């Protein structure tokens, strides 16, 4: 959680912003991540290269 | 922090730093920040004010 705010520092977002959202960021990225999963294989031509 | 006395720090090179009111800025209360301690700060401006006033 102190490395994610080091990542917001680099595109000019103040590190206030995570530690007030730390809980709700946590539930986009951990769903996110989730559908890539479910995302290739609903699309066989995803790994046409 | 090295146990007891708490410091402020530059990232790639060890350099403690005593914690006054111009190395940080307040953003919000501190009931909502997961895993913050508590301490105090050693503001510059009081004290200068004091010494010459009182």
């Amino acid at each position: 959680p102190m490395q994610m705010a080091y990542r917001f520092n680099g595109i000019g977002v103040t590190q206030n912003v995570l530690y007030e959202n730390q809980k709700l960021i946590a539930n986009q990225f951990n769903s996110a991540i989730g559908k890539i999963q479910d995302s290739l294989s609903s699309t066989p031509s995803a790994l046409g290269k | 922090s090295n146990g007891t006395h708490w410091f402020v720090t530059q990232r790639n090179f060890y350099e403690p730093q005593i914690i006054t009111t111009d190395n940080t800025f307040v953003s919000g209360n501190c009931d909502v920040v997961i895993g913050i301690v508590n301490n105090t700060v050693y503001d510059p401006l009081q004290p200068e004010l004091d010494s010459f006033k009182e």
